[PDB]
């Protein structure tokens, strides 16, 4: 039946500078991984050894790059089209593989202050917005995003590559 | 011209408009007029 990974992000922002991180993992409905902490310090720990410690040190630092990144691209938003703080942004992502074995669907969708806001589309590898009022962060969070190969294609690639293969490693 | 996470780096005029295109809204970014 459908295997899937999904991970939750949700990210409470004081201000510009500093960021809470709270988020966890699942493989279908069992918790796999945690991740919480400050910008400085943000703990992540797979529950159950499902990675070798090498392996597991080699994601840990890929996400730890992913969060300076991301928390980067917030305070790009803000110093060039300003923010209102305190904000919460939360992202919701995955991989779905069908049974029948067609390609793997994937989403990777932001909500901000608990309203949606822009979401990835794969096919083309391109994000747009989800929310119908328009805004200049709305536009220029959208211009970046779409604007880099980190933040479409490679982003694709965790999505269908490296979280697909980790789906059928994991589960089985 | 911008690559991923450049903008947080300071404007430059060098760096932005002679080395590479700059765009009108990177150049406003250089004169803080
Ligand atoms: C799949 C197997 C993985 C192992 C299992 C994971 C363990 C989970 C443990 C923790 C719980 C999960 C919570 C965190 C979610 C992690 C998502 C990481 C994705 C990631 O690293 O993306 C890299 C791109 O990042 C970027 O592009 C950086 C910025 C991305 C922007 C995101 C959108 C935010 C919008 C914010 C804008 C401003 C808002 C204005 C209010 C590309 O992946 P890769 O580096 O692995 O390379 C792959 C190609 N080779
Ligand atoms: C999974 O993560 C989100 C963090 O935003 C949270 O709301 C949900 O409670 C978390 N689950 C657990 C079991 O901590
Ligand atoms: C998010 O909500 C907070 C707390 O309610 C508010 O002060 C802030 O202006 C909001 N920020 C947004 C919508 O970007
Ligand atoms: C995307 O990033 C830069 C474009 O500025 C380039 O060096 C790289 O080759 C591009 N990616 C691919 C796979 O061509
Ligand atoms: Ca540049
Ligand atoms: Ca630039
Ligand atoms: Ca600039
Ligand atoms: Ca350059
Ligand atoms: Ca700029
Ligand atoms: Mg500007
Ligand atoms: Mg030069």
């Amino acid at each position: 039946g459908l295997q899937r990974l999904h991970m939750l992000q949700i990210s409470y922002f004081r201000d510009p500078y500093h960021v809470w991180y709270q988020g966890n993992a699942s493989l279908g409905g069992h918790l796999t991984h945690v991740l919480e902490g400050p910008d400085t310090n943000t703990t992540i720990i797979q529950l159950q050894p499902l990675q070798e410690p090498e392996s597991w040190a080699r994601t840990q630092s890929g996400l730890q790059s992913y969060l300076l990144q991301f928390h980067g691209l917030v305070r790009l938003v803000h110093q060039e089209r300003t923010l209102a703080f305190p904000l919460t942004i939360r992202c919701f992502l995955g991989c779905e593989l069908p049974p029948e074995g067609s390609r793997a669907h994937v989403f990777f969708e932001v909500a901000v202050n608990g309203s949606s806001f822009v979401s990835f589309r794969p096919e083309r590898a391109l994000w747009q917005a989800d929310t119908q009022v328009t805004s200049g962060v709305v536009t220029f969070t959208l211009q970046q995003l779409n604007a880099y190969n980190r933040t479409r294609y490679e982003l694709r690639e965790f999505l269908e590559d490296t979280c697909v293969q980790y789906v059928q490693k994991h589960i089985s | 011209a911008n690559s991923f996470l450049e903008e947080l780096r300071h404007s430059s005029l060098e760096r932005e408009c002679i080395e590479e295109i700059c765009d009108f809204e990177e150049a406003k970014e250089i004169f803080q007029n």
